[PDB]
């Protein structure tokens, strides 16, 4: 936290944040959502961290360097220590990236090492080579060298992600699954876990061993698991919540913007809301059925009339405002909704479904007031526009995630937020063997395009290929893009440090401070 | 990451 001069801080330096759902885990190797990451950035610190404007900055590494984007050398600060006063060494990173890669860990993010293209990643994941073969090395206790198979200029960018955070050899080996229990956890971020009560709260407290302890202002932070955006908003209104989750209820939003307008933050967010189709199950394995659903959805109504929070209607997976994206708007998007509907009617007919002999399927959503509102609207539009019968089902956040991965669904509400600001953050998720591939989409052609991005002679060449890769997904109608998110949440007047200027929303509680009020 |  960098407290301005004019600022007169409060006595109690504590914060309460809504975290949207009960997290999958606190183990950095077992998580994949936004909620999990919120908490992780507070507890575990990797090589780099994001500053308040979302730019990669020194974390555990103080300085780093690369030899042609292929060999990267990280110089670890000598004062970095764990929760228990033990130092953070190069060896911690060696062990942690190995465990992430290890097929046994079954991390939903194992593929992250593939995205960075660390030497031998393929075979390890494949199980042909042991994780010990990873192209990572502790040169000495304070030197961590990374060897890649190709030149990746944006490599350092990936490093602020929790999956590449170090984990404690000791606790892990000693307690296994129970290592994250408060009595057993060892952390290296600004905070330590004080308390964890499932479906009630997670309470964090200042970690005095953090190398940057003198700049930490908030002594305690509480994370709540409230999935009802309305409840969040009520409780914030009561004055029990300082910063809500960044999902705003469609019901109250307009109200809010008029009564407490300085507390309503609405910033650009590098996320895409979409309806994911299980690509491997009949009849969704047919591109005509996929395309009809993509086309029959009326983005206009959903974005501008139903929701109405400032999101942008989407035509791609990768948000067009991502660093390095030069996208082409598809022709279907430039049409009239009735033109799209007619087209859509036709594709489905061709596929064998008409309003007389219709298609019926399940639309899965994670429990949420916002998501439920939308799914209803969407099911209505497809009924209206296509004569399809949609059956709504909802699951709990961690169950919802697991279903997606299992492929025991039809169509699901989905969202993907960038982990780094570069097109591959979105694109790598569609790789046939990607651990994050929950569309169950497999395109050799798509694979080859992405693969080619790391074999190019220059940067321009790179971006044309990313535009080509998006055209392919769209061709295949892998998904149904809906909108490009706005980051909209309520922040009490006394919370300092929340700029809203990081499109990744990678907030660190060590960066906020309470003002006298 | 997946958003809630």
């Amino acid at each position: 936290a960098d407290v301005p001069a004019g600022v007169q801080l409060a006595d109690k330096q504590t914060l309460v944040r809504n975290n949207g759902s009960e997290v999958q885990s606190l183990d950095p190797h077992k998580i994949e959502g936004v909620p999990e990451s919120n908490v992780s950035r507070d507890l575990f610190e990797g090589l780099l961290i994001s500053d308040v404007e979302g730019h990669p900055s020194p974390g555990v590494a103080e300085k780093w360097e690369n030899k042609d984007f292929k060999v990267w050398t990280f110089h670890l600060r000598e004062n970095a220590k764990w929760s228990d006063g033990t130092p953070v060494t190069a060896h911690d990173f060696v062990y942690s990236w190995q465990r992430l890669a290890d097929p046994n860990t079954a991390s939903p993010y194992a593929s992250y090492l593939q995205y960075g293209h660390i030497a031998n990643i393929d075979d390890i994941i494949a199980g042909k080579k042991p994780a010990t073969d990873l192209g990572v090395k502790a040169l000495d206790d304070h030197t961590f060298e990374v060897t890649l198979s190709e030149p990746v200029p944006y490599f350092y960018k990936l490093l602020v992600h929790p999956s590449v955070s170090p984990v404690p050899k000791s606790a892990v080996e000693k307690f296994g699954d129970k290592w994250t229990q408060p009595a057993n956890i060892v952390t290296n971020g600004a905070y330590k876990l004080k308390n964890w009560v499932v479906n009630e709260r997670i309470v964090l407290e200042r970690n005095p061993q953090y190398w940057d302890n003198a700049k930490t202002v908030i002594n305690q932070v509480t994370y709540l698991p409230i999935s009802s955006e309305v409840t969040d908003v009520n409780r914030y209104r009561s004055g029990e919540i300082d910063m809500t989750y960044n999902n705003m209820p469609i019901e109250l939003f307009q109200k809010l913007k008029k009564e407490i307008p300085n507390e309503v933050r609405v910033d650009p967010y590098l996320c895409t809301y979409y309806y994911e189709i299980n690509n491997q199950k009949a009849p969704f394995n047919d591109v005509r059925v996929r395309t009809a659903l993509k086309l029959a959805l009326d983005r206009d109504i959903i974005v501008n009339k139903v929701k109405n929070q400032g999101d942008l209607p989407a035509y791609s997976y990768t948000p067009p405002y991502t660093d390095g994206a030069k996208l082409v708007e598809p022709e279907w998007f430039k049409w009239s909704q009735q033109k799209r509907n007619e087209e859509a009617k036709k594709l489905l007919a061709e596929a064998g479904f008409t309003a007389d002999k219709p298609l019926t399927f399940d639309l899965l959503y994670n429990t949420s007031d916002l998501h439920k509102k939308l799914a209803i609207a969407v099911a209505s539009i497809w009924k209206k526009n296509l004569g399809v019968n949609v059956n709504l089902e909802n699951q709990e956040w961690k169950t919802f995630l697991d279903t997606r991965h299992q492929g025991t669904f039809d169509v699901a509400r989905a969202g993907w937020c960038a982990d780094y600001n570069e097109p591959t953050s979105f694109l790598n998720t569609m790789l046939s063997d990607s651990s994050n591939n929950t569309a169950h989409y497999k395109s050799p052609a798509f694979d080859k395009l992405i693969a080619d991005t790391l074999k190019v002679a220059d940067d321009t060449q790179r971006s044309e290929l990313y535009a080509k890769a998006e055209q392919q997904l769209d061709k295949d109608s892998a998904i149904v893009p809906v909108y490009y998110y706005v980051n909209a949440r309520l922040v009490k007047p006394w919370v300092g440090g929340y700029t809203g200027k990081d499109p990744l929303d990678n907030i660190y509680v060590k960066n906020l401070y309470i003002i006298k009020h | 990451v997946k958003p809630g």
